[PDB]
């Protein structure tokens, strides 16, 4: 009766690594999408041609 | 209530972090804060110039 113990420690690790999934999403998205809004809100961002 | 000619006894690490911050400080202008101690009226010192995150917005 210990496979559930390893799987529940892995489920606590799943909540931890899912807080880390949400961290690598949202906390990194703070930097990323904040400065990407800010680079989109620099100017009428200098239209151009490839 | 009185004005004297000041002086800045620099730690060299100040200018070292400024040269790293300008060399790696890609020519978009950037901002930070200076950290020393106000010793007296006719002199000041800067013992530290710390680093900033990549504030590339303005």
């Amino acid at each position: 009766r210990t496979r559930l113990l390893d799987s529940e420690i892995k489920i606590m690790k799943s909540e931890v690594l899912r807080v880390t999934h949400e961290l690598q999403a949202m906390k990194d998205k703070i930097k990323e999408n904040s400065e990407k809004i800010k680079v989109n809100k620099t100017l009428p961002y200098l239209v151009s041609n490839v | 209530a009185v004005d004297t000619a000041e002086q800045v006894y620099i730690s060299s690490l100040a200018l070292l972090k400024m040269l790293k911050h300008g060399r790696a400080g890609v020519p978009m202008e950037v901002m930070g804060l200076m950290l020393g101690e106000f010793v007296d009226d006719y002199t000041v010192r800067v013992i530290d110039v710390f680093a900033m995150p990549q504030s590339g917005t303005g």
